[PDB]
């Protein structure tokens, strides 16, 4: 069934929580839900259209110049969508700043498009890019969201602004008249979050593991 | 299960070293707790109890047996995160730092023995980044009993709640006054001349840290852990020697800009820090030419960043540095063997 | 250097001996040392043999060779 | 126009150099990863008729004896391969672990600590 | 100066504890002292030669045509080119060296640090020195961050890290605290 | 010359006060005894005698089946009643094959093959007269004291050393046999620089023995060129390694003999006996022990017969003046715990020690604090704490590049341990399964090169008989 | 043949361009009017729109002095009679240059400072933003008339403005950034006084 690999991509193979890829923008862009939220909706739109791309275009590339081709499909792709995210997404673009920019060498996306896409039909292609996608969405979501909450109180800021005020309804705040801990939001408090995320997953697995034993 | 040798020890353990070294610290200890009062106990007693508590804690979820809470090594972390501190600081930064230290630092990586970064100078320089406004509050010395320091539970309003200190019994110390005074175009000598006394400074009558006051007792401490074969004079000396050295050719060179010897040794947790804090087994290297690396390393580091950082103290970030660069001088620089060359290669003869 | 083996069930020697070449097995089993292990050694009796093959007591033996006693 | 032009030129540069260097002269995760009991026979003294099977198959000189009635027995050189097992028409062959001996004794690792 | 420009490229703009650049590889590899050493003079070489190939793009071609827009395609294809070549050239040649450099050439064609430097340093308008000095200082942070990490693994490799944590949570821990560690350098150039 | 200074080392309690006051004491002769095949280093000796059979004191039960070797000689007249198992002086536990000799109680002497005017025949003659003795070098090695002659003999030593400095804790036995027998000790120290020409002997002795030092100067004051040497009282003294670089000032180069810096070191019992196989032709046949501990009534020194078992030894002294927690067969750093009180006496044996609760150390292991105070008492220069950490993840491989190879399992890093970890127990594992694995690549190559052998002369014999057979029926 | 490999190559290089050039001439001006609307938004936080209507960012005169160098004067004409100024100063503060905007009117009152950029510790001299305290809205009546050259300083220094618990240095920088501002708009009447 086609749907396996969107469900699999989630937890069994995340890309930045079991292949250890993507990474500069799980640590860089996380100080916030909703810039996190922004790059993994950025980054699943770069992984489905590039993984379409060259899945339509695999029966053309050489064996031996296989990446300056590929990456190239990448990269006019990932200038379009700061073509796009500068236009009309201005608010969003200012605060990702260089990693918007920074897809093209995203490992998760070359990885993706060199081993599942140059052996796949079109359509699982774009299933796994969506399913790789959503992990990382969802990694990036709860990152930024547990150092938001570490740092400031509120789950969720600014997001009228960044992602339209028609999600409004997602500024919620948690500990209210909190002035936080500073240390989340600087760059020591990226790789200890990560770190604690990785061992709670492997305690989860663990358990789940015994569980279904 | 048979039994092997050898079946002869001397009169060693962990917990008299341990207990030795807090006998080391203590005068200096209570030379600070005298000279800044009421609060100053009560910070010390918190960080203390929080230390040992979460040390329980940990080795609780662990498994780890408890007698690893008797040996010492949490009660020397508390107690040199606790004279680290700020005198008349509240008790939530003594229990944050604890809990950063014993944890994190310590226990997060399997326990004593494992950590390789110093826990006190982890939760000092957490602290440091964390709450800047709480770590650079310095109270003046209001002596025990005086008539003008605190009474008993105006000390407890001021450690625990929140209390305001007033004014008047705030002030600024000697390396932050001197780099603001300089900032004021005024030359590094006038600044000393009407705002630095050695003699006073040495004994421990200026403001600053719980236990960082006093330059000779501290002395006295080390030289006497020195003594009983606990440290190494490598380190120590090393770290003082650089620093003197480098104060001294910065104060000759220029001397309207730069003060160096006296004013640098008897400024900061220098002495502390180069006696009790850079000498941790765990994290420091077991060689000899690698202690003197390590030594010379802290105090360059120290300096440079005292003298043309944006801290007007480094020791804890000279500390930790050196700590990330001891595996490399310990697989480096080991000593040579029976019968081999310093190439490890057999000796000919 | 040859070998001499006694294939004895309850107790299996192995000796190894350094012979003169052109020697033979008599004189070889003498130079070994394995009468005096086991007195009960009859070298007119029991079997001799070289890899396996039954052979005469002043047969000539190479370098490698394996003397062996048995019944 | 004047870009593309300029664009092409450098893309077909590098195309032709990469295939004549290729000429002349995978994944990340992947290319990580490029970067960085013995048993022994035994011989009993009735099971054994010297009908010879068991040193006519042993590759290794383990069996030693010929004839009739001689009680062919092991050596050290056995390796418990059982090409001796099936041999014996009678079953003579008890291949079994190897017991332990005062040579054959090493130190236990300490519990923990 | 441009010494004061290298030490505060090195230590006070690290490209990995402050810039989050490279850190797939840097976390992937730094297990074991002699790969982090190879990979770490591998990425040094390669950072300098693609900042040069960057500038030079940019200052000759890009900018006089009009396009600028291009620039990001442009860089990573050529730089991709490069890699390739610095590889199959050290594939024949000297296949002795093809054990320090060769073998960890791959894993940099696509590293983001190739890419973050020269699309930083194109902001600040650096000129072809200030350029080639920026690659070759962000390389020599990168690789000293990478040795000093490897021997830090490398001996928690043989502690009794717990079992929920022993392996990459560890490292990250360690590295967390190691950026701590290089927090109190800044401001100093 | 003057001392040098090694690195490293302890000063446990000596303990040396509450033994060395009795003179040597004497044994009844006991009922059986037990002794093994294997008292020595290298191959096993290999029975002359039947069961049943009368043998002498002095007759030559075993023989050595090679070179390295010792032959194993009767302490006593009487019947040999079985060629069996024997229990061992192991920690272990287990059996070897060894003798059993009934004492008559005659205790008559073989004609022993005396030889006439030492100091007139080659080297040669006496190093194999030493050889057919059974001299073992009493000293803790165990190595056969005819085969380090001989290797002696055939480089240039210019210094002969007796090993007089008995450094381990609760033994007196070298103090003893130097106290009453130092005339004996010089003449055959003399024999020995007979034997590997030379140019002195530099008999040292530690500082804590003032009446061996006294004892020994004045024996040897005549002869000349012989010197008697006071070494500190440091415990890794005695070790060969580091009484050569304290004598002669040199170091004895890794994976080398001392005979590379021109040196020999010999036990002073070693000595002793060695003298007494050339002056008179006695075998090895008894030693001297050291019986100590709180748990014995009278610490003494004992002149044993080999084989006497450790029961009838225990209570020639007095008896179990309480109940013992560890039985050591040597000095506490680096005794063997006995199984039992039936183990025979070896000619390895140095003392009996009865240690009580009070003597014992009681420990309790901790995580290493790094506090480097291994690196500083070890005598090789290692680091100890690496070693430990690499042999407890079973990186072996990576354990001999820190110094585990050049280890003499001296103990001197338990004893300097603030956290109690058995680091020579660690040492010991880890050797014993490299040792293990390397006699598994060593049975595999022998068994390897049999195979290939037995193969290409089965197929060149074959190949033979077939065409000799193809010839004849050609000309059929 | 070597052939394909380059044409492949030169094939997906020139597609991507043609659909970049595409791109950029679709969204350049929408980018650029992003961009604008972004410099009046940070503009109108220090300018009411009352007193401005001829179009600010179109008649920036550079000027020049004696001690800020070069200037960015903004006007903020009604009917050809000026009204008010807006111009940047920048100052050494703690963690580095302060850069501000400052928006003096016609008569040297401060219609609001604003701080653009700073380096400033967080937590400790962070209050200089108007996003977290009201201090930056100290200067919002002052000028140089009633408020004479002894009371444009901190309090440490003798003066009547506010310094951050554990923080002055930060507010030394911006008093006299705000100092000298006015102080150059003094020295250059006419065109930036009227
Ligand atoms: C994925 C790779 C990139 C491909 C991107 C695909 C998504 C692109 C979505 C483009 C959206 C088109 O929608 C675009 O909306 C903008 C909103 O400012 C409109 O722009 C509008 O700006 C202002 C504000 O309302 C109006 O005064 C003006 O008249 C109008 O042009 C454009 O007229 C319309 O073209
Ligand atoms: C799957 C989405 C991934 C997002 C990144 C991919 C780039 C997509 C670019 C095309 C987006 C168009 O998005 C659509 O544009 C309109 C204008 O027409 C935006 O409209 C709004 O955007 C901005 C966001 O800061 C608001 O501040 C502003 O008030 C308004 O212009 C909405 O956000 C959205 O409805
Ligand atoms: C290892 C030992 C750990 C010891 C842990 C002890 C924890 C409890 C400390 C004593 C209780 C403090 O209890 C705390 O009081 C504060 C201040 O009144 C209140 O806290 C409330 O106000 C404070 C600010 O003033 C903010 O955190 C927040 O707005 C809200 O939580 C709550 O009541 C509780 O968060
Ligand atoms: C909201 C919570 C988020 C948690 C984030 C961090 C994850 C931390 C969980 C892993 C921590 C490891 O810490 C501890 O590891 C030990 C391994 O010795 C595990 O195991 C321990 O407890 C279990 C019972 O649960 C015992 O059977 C076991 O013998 C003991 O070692 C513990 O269950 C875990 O608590
Ligand atoms: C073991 C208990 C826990 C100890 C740790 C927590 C201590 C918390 C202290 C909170 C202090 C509140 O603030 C402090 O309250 C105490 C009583 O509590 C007041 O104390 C008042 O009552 C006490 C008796 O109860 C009188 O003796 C005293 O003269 C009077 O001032 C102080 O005037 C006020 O400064
Ligand atoms: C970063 C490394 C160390 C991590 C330490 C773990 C976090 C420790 C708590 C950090 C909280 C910071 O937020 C801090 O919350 C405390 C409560 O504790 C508030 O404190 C408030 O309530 C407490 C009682 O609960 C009163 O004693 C205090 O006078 C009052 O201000 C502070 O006003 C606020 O500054
Ligand atoms: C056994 C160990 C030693 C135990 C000693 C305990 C007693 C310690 C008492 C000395 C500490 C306080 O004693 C003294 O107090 C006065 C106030 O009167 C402080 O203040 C004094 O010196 C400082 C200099 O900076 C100035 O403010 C001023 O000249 C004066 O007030 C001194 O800095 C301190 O030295
Ligand atoms: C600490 C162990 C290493 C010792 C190494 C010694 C090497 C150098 C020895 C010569 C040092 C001369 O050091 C010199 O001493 C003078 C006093 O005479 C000190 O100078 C001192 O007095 C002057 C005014 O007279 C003050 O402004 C100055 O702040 C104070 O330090 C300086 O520190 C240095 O200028
Ligand atoms: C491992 C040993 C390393 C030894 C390092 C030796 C080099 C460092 C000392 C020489 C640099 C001195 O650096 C000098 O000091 C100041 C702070 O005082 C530095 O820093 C200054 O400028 C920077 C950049 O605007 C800002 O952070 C701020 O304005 C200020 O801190 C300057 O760049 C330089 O003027
Ligand atoms: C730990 C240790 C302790 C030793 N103790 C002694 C000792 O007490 N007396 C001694 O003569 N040799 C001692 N030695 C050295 C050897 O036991 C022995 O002298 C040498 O290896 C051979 O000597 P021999 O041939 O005389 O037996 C010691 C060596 C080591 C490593
Ligand atoms: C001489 C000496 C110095 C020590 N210094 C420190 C220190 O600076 N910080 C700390 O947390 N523990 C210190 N300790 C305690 C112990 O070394 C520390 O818990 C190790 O980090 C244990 O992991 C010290 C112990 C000794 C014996
Ligand atoms: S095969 Fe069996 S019966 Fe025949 S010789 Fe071998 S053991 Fe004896
Ligand atoms: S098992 Fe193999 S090696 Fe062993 S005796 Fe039988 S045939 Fe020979
Ligand atoms: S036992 Fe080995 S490692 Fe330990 S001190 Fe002795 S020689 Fe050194
Ligand atoms: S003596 Fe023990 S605690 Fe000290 S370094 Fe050696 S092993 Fe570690
Ligand atoms: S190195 Fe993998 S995404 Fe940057």
């Amino acid at each position: 069934v086609p749907w396996q690999y969107f469900t699999s991509a989630l937890w069994q193979y995340n890309v930045a929580l079991v292949q250890m890829l993507a990474l500069c923008p799980t640590l860089a862009v996380t100080t916030t839900a909703t810039n996190g939220l922004g790059m993994g909706l950025a980054t699943t739109l770069v992984l489905v259209m590039t993984n379409a791309l060259i899945s339509s275009m695999r029966h053309t590339i050489s064996p031996e110049v296989r990446n300056p081709v590929m990456i190239g499909v990448i990269a006019g792709v990932v200038t379009l969508t700061d073509m796009a995210m500068n236009a009309w997404m201005h608010e969003l673009y200012k605060v990702l700043g260089l990693f918007i920019a920074l897809i093209v060498t995203n490992c998760a996306v070359l990885g993706r498009a060199e081993s599942f896409c140059l052996r796949n039909p079109v359509i699982p292609s774009i299933l796994d890019g969506a399913g790789m996608g959503a992990g990382f969405t969802a990694v990036l979501v709860v990152i930024g969201g547990i150092r938001e909450i570490l740092g400031s109180g509120t789950l969720f800021s600014q997001a009228s602004s960044l992602l339209g005020s028609h999600f409004k309804w997602m500024e919620i705040t948690v500990i209210p008249d909190f002035q936080g801990i500073l240390l989340a939001i600087l760059p020591p408090g990226a790789f200890i979050v990560l770190g604690f995320l990785l061992a709670a997953k492997r305690v989860i697995d663990r358990k789940r593991a015994e569980r279904r034993q | 299960s048979v039994a092997a040798g050898p079946f002869a020890h001397d009169r060693s353990s962990v917990n008299r070293i341990m207990l030795d070294v807090c006998l080391a610290l203590t005068p200096a200890t209570l030379f600070g707790l005298v000279m800044f009062g009421w609060p100053a106990i009560n910070l010390w007693l918190v960080t203390c109890v929080s230390a040992l508590a979460i040390e329980a804690a940990c080795l609780r979820l662990l498994g780890q047996p408890m007698r690893r809470l008797l040996d010492g090594s949490a009660l020397l972390t508390g107690w040199l995160l606790a004279i680290s501190l700020p005198p008349w600081a509240p008790w939530w930064i003594g229990v944050g730092g604890s809990l950063f230290a014993i944890g994190i630092g310590k226990q997060l990586y399997g326990g004593i023995g494992q950590n390789p970064f110093n826990p006190a100078m982890l939760a000092r320089v957490a602290l440091l980044i964390a709450f800047p406004l709480q770590m650079t509050t310095w109270a003046l010395p209001h002596p025990l009993f005086s008539s003008s320091a605190p009474g008993f539970f105006d000390s407890l309003a001021i450690t625990f709640a929140g209390a305001p200190l007033a004014d008047g019994m705030t002030g600024a110390t000697a390396l932050g006054n001197l780099k603001t005074e300089l900032t004021l175009n005024r030359t590094a000598q006038e600044i000393l001349e009407g705002g630095f006394s050695t003699i006073s400074a040495l004994f421990g009558s200026t403001p600053g840290s719980l236990g960082e006051t006093s330059e000779l007792l501290l002395l006295v401490g080390g030289v006497w852990l020195v003594l009983r074969r606990i440290i190494h004079w490598e380190i120590p000396v090393a770290i003082l020697a650089s620093v003197f050295v480098m104060a001294t050719l910065a104060y000759l060179i220029n001397p309207e800009r730069y003060a160096g010897g006296l004013y640098q040794l008897t400024s900061g947790g220098l002495i502390l820090c180069a006696f009790f804090i850079a000498t941790d087994p765990v994290t420091s290297p077991i060689s000899r030419v690698g202690r003197l690396i390590f030594g010379v390393g802290c105090g360059v580091l120290i300096y440079v960043i005292r003298t043309w950082g944006s801290f007007p103290e480094a020791a804890a970030f000279a500390v930790l540095f050196m700590n990330a660069l001891t595996p490399l001088i310990d697989r480096y620089w080991r000593p040579r063997a029976y019968g081999r060359n310093v190439r490890g290669k057999p000796l000919v003869a | 250097r040859v070998s001499v083996v006694y294939a004895d069930p309850a107790k299996p020697l192995q000796l190894s001996c350094k012979v003169e070449d052109g020697c033979s097995v008599e004189q070889a089993i003498q130079q070994s040392g394995v009468l005096r292990c086991c007195p009960d050694i009859d070298l007119k009796k029991q079997k001799v043999g070289v890899f396996g093959k039954f052979v005469k007591l002043d047969s000539p033996l190479k370098d490698g060779d394996r003397i062996e006693i048995y019944q | 126009i004047e870009a593309t032009l300029a664009l092409t030129v450098m893309g077909v540069l590098l195309g032709c150099g990469l295939g004549l260097a290729a000429r002349k002269f995978g994944g990340v995760g992947l290319a990580e990863k490029l970067a960085a009991a013995p048993m022994l026979a035994r011989v009993e003294a009735s099971q054994c008729i010297g009908c010879t099977r068991c040193y006519r198959a042993c590759p290794t000189d383990a069996i030693v004896g010929a004839s009739g009635q001689v009680h062919v027995v092991l050596e050290d050189a056995c390796t418990g391969c059982g090409k001796c097992r099936d041999a014996c028409p009678e079953d003579c062959v008890l291949l079994i672990p190897q017991e332990q001996t005062l040579d054959t004794w090493r130190w236990d690792k300490p519990a923990a600590a | 100066e441009y010494v004061l420009f290298l030490l505060g490229t090195v230590l006070v703009h690290n490209v990995v504890l402050v810039g989050f650049l490279g850190l797939c590889p840097f976390m992937g590899v730094s297990s074991k002292l002699d790969p982090s050493i190879g990979l770490a003079v591998a990425t040094t070489l390669v950072m300098g030669l693609g900042g040069a190939s960057s500038w030079l793009l940019e200052h000759y071609v890009l900018l006089p045509l009009g396009i600028g827009f291009i620039r990001i395609l442009a860089y990573i294809v050529v730089i991709a080119g490069m890699v390739q070549l610095i590889e199959m050239i050290i594939r024949k040649a000297s296949p002795s060296l093809y054990r320090s450099l060769g073998i960890y050439l791959p894993l940099i064609t696509t590293n983001c640090a190739v890419l973050g430097v020269p699309l930083l340093s194109v902001r600040e308008g650096h000129d072809l020195t200030m350029a080639v000095l920026f690659g070759l200082g962000s390389g020599l942070g990168f690789s000293l961050i990478m040795i000093i990490f490897a021997g830090l693994r490398e001996r928690l490799a043989l502690a009794n890290v717990p079992a929920a944590f022993s392996g990459p949570p560890i490292a990250f821990v360690t590295a967390g605290l190691l950026a701590l560690a290089f927090m109190g350098f800044g401001g100093l150039i | 010359f003057n001392l040098s200074s090694i690195r490293g080392g302890v000063h446990p309690a000596a303990h040396k006060d509450l033994s060395a006051a009795l003179p040597i004491g004497s044994l009844p002769l006991p009922p059986r005894l037990y002794l093994p095949l294997r008292q020595h280093a290298g191959a096993e000796a290999l029975p002359m005698v039947a069961v049943g059979d009368k043998v002498l004191k002095g007759q030559l039960l075993a023989f050595p089946p090679t070179e390295v070797s010792a032959p194993v000689h009767a302490p006593t007249s009487g019947r040999i009643v079985a060629i069996g198992p024997v229990p061992a002086p192991h920690p272990s536990g287990l059996t070897t094959t060894g003798i059993v000799l009934e004492s008559d109680g005659e205790d008559r002497w073989i004609d022993l093959d005396v030889s006439t005017d030492p100091f007139a025949e080659d080297p040669l003659v006496l190093a194999d007269r030493v050889a057919k003795a059974g001299i073992v070098g009493l000293g803790g090695a165990i190595f056969p004291a005819a085969v380090k002659l001989k290797q002696g003999t055939r480089h240039e030593i210019k210094t002969v050393l007796v090993n007089g400095s008995e450094c381990e804790p609760y033994l007196t036995c070298d103090d003893r046999i130097m106290r009453e027998r130092a005339e004996a000790i010089v003449d055959g120290a003399r024999l020995i620089q007979h034997i590997l020409r030379a140019y002195s002997v530099v008999i040292a002795i530690e500082d804590n023995k003032p009446e061996a030092l006294a004892a020994m100067r004045a024996a040897a004051e005549h002869f000349g060129a012989i010197e008697v040497m006071a070494v500190p009282a440091l415990y890794p003294m005695g070790s060969a390694k580091q009484l050569i670089q304290a004598v002669t000032g040199r170091e004895v180069p890794a994976g080398g003999r001392s005979t590379d810096v021109g040196v020999l070191v010999h036990n002073a019992g070693t000595v002793y006996a060695i003298q007494q196989a050339l002056r008179f032709g006695r075998p090895l046949i008894s030693r001297v022990v050291t019986v100590s501990g709180a748990c014995v009534k009278t610490p003494q020194n004992l002149d044993v017969l080999i084989g006497t078992p450790v029961q009838a030894l225990i209570d020639a002294c007095g008896g179990l003046s309480g109940d013992p927690q560890q039985l050591l067969l040597g000095g506490p750093m680096m005794g063997a715990v006995l199984p039992s009180t039936e183990v025979p006496v070896i000619k390895g044996a140095t003392g009996l020690l009865a240690l009580a609760r009070h003597e014992l150390p009681n420990k309790d292991p901790a995580p290493c604090i790094r506090c480097a105070s291994c690196v500083d008492a070890c005598p090789m220069g290692l680091t100890p704490l690496d070693m430990a950490l690499y042999a407890r993840a079973d990186d072996y491989d990576g354990a001999s590049e820190y110094g585990l190879r050049d280890c003499i399992l001296c103990g001197c890093c338990s004893y300097v341990c603030p956290s109690h970890i058995p680091l020579v127990h660690y040492f010991q594992y880890a050797k014993g399964q490299q040792d293990e694995r390397r006699s598994a690549a060593r049975k595999s190559d022998y068994i390897k090169r049999q195979t290939e052998v037995r193969a290409a002369r089965l197929a060149e014999e074959e190949a033979a008989k077939a065409a000799a057979k193809a010839a004849k029926e050609a000309a059929k | 043949m070597v052939a394909y490999q380059g044409l492949s190559l030169g094939l997906v290089c020139a597609v991507v361009a043609l659909l970049l050039l595409t791109g950029n001439i679709m969204t350049h001006g929408t980018i650029a009017e992003q961009q604008m609307q972004d410099r009046l938004a940070t503009l109108r936080e220090v300018l009411p729109q009352s007193l401005y209507d001829n179009n600010p960012l179109a008649d920036s005169f550079k000027v020049q002095d004696a001690e800020l160098g070069e200037v960015e004067v903004l006007p903020a004409r009604l009917q050809g009679k000026l009204t008010a100024v807006v111009f940047q100063g920048r100052n050494i503060g703690y963690g580095g240059p302060i850069e501000q905007m400052m928006s003096v009117d016609a008569q040297g009152k401060i219609l609001g400072v604003r701080v653009l950029t700073h380096k400033e510790t967080p937590g400790l001299a962070d209050k200089i933003e108007a996003s977290r305290s009201d201090w930056i809205k100290v200067f919002d009546g002052l000028s140089l008339e009633n408020t004479a050259l002894d009371k444009w300083k901190v309090k440490k220094d003798g003066g009547q403005f506010d310094q951050f618990a554990g923080a002055t240095i930060t507010p030394r920088a911006v008093v006299k950034t705000v100092l000298q501002g006015l102080q150059f708009q003094a020295r250059h009447a006419e065109q930036l006084k009227a």
